[PDB]
């Protein structure tokens, strides 16, 4: 929903589109995409926008975008969800708890979730701050 | 035996999903799966068959529980009498006092002995208030320890 | 038979401190549960293809 973000995600809408037309038309994705790097191709491109039924208009990226970013539990719930693990509250956990948790109990990450989910994550002096990698997670 | 078959089927789930949830826990949680239903043995479950040192050998599904939660059901668990008699016996002097080192010796030394670190934290929340002396009162702790956590 | 009496009360003494956890092993079920989901979330979302080109936008 966040207003915030309407006019943040309509100005991204006013590169993505390029020819003006309004509509984001499969050149325009094409276009933008060779502008800011290697280009996904036709496999991809033509998938991007067979998710939306019906023309590409400012309203129909809206919706797309937030029927898949909206399921998501809040900031505040994934942090007291990783403060459970973090008794004295020093708001990092150790390296090996995390990945020893994340890993082998509950629904258990397989060894290629384990690798993307930490090519990125915040570790210093074998610890992971969770209330940074919640923020970008999040 | 609906003492609690759905009760037991809860408290599975909790300890499936701390080993990898797939339907199964590791045999060697048996024990402890009995103990949050309320229910408490050891020599006993090794008999309705746990891992007996070990974390790794067997794992079992929810019907082959089932039967091993039945079985140690009605099993033994001893009473306020029992525990007074036996904590008499280290009362030298006649006035319900064990001391500090004697309380847990004879709770890591004999029986089914404990670890000097579930000695610690049982000690938690009860209360063990231990006297000038570094006497404690066994029938305190016999009371507290019986009245669940 | 004072070492059999010894052995249920180190019983007692056990379903104590499981039932203690047993509140605290309820609760880190939906920590972890909340924590892997999420993380499992935004997986997905990197590897969107709409996703991946509003992040090259974000700074220009
Ligand atoms: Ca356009
Ligand atoms: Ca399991």
């Amino acid at each position: 929903l966040p207003q915030k973000q309407i006019q943040e995600m309509k100005e991204a809408f006013s590169m993505i589109d390029v020819d003006r037309d309004g509509f984001v038309s499969k050149e325009d994705i094409k276009a933008i995409s060779e502008q800011l790097g290697r280009a996904p191709d036709d496999k991809e491109l033509t998938a991007m926008l067979k998710e939306a039924p019906g023309p590409l208009n400012f309203t129909m990226f809206l919706s797309i975008f937030s029927d898949k970013l909206s399921g998501t539990d809040s900031e505040e719930t994934i942090r007291n969800a990783f403060a459970m693990f973090d008794e004295q509250e020093t708001k990092k956990l150790n390296i090996e708890y995390i990945k020893d948790l994340l890993e082998n109990m509950g629904d258990n990450f397989n060894k290629d979730e384990m690798r993307m989910t930490f090519k990125e994550a915040p570790v210093e002096g074998g610890k992971f701050d969770y209330v940074k990698f919640t923020a970008m997670i999040k | 035996s609906q003492d609690e078959i759905d009760d037991l089927k809860d408290v599975f789930e909790l300890f499936d999903f701390w080993d990898g949830r797939d339907g199964a826990v590791d045999a060697f949680k048996l024990g402890d799966v009995c103990r949050c239903l309320g229910i408490n043995p050891r020599n006993e479950d090794v008999f309705a068959v746990g891992g007996t040192h070990k974390m790794g050998e067997k794992s079992l599904p929810f019907e082959e529980f089932l039967p091993a939660y039945e079985g140690l059901m009605d099993c033994e668990q001893g009473t306020f009498a029992d525990y007074m008699e036996a904590f008499k016996t280290f009362d030298r002097e006649g006035q319900g006092f064990i001391s500090g080192a004697e309380l847990r010796h004879v709770l890591t030394a004999l029986g089914e002995r404990l670890s000097d670190e579930d000695v610690d934290e049982i000690i938690k929340l009860t209360d063990l208030q231990e006297d000038l002396e570094g006497n404690v009162k066994y029938e305190d702790f016999v009371k507290k320890v019986m009245a669940g956590p | 038979r004072l070492s059999k009496i010894i052995s249920m009360f180190q019983a007692h003494i056990r379903g104590y401190l499981i039932r203690k956890a047993y509140k605290k092993l309820q609760d880190q079920r939906i920590g972890l549960s909340v924590i892997q989901r999420n993380i499992r979330k935004w997986l997905v979302l990197r590897n969107w293809q709409w996703w991946k080109l509003y992040s090259k936008v974000k700074p220009l």
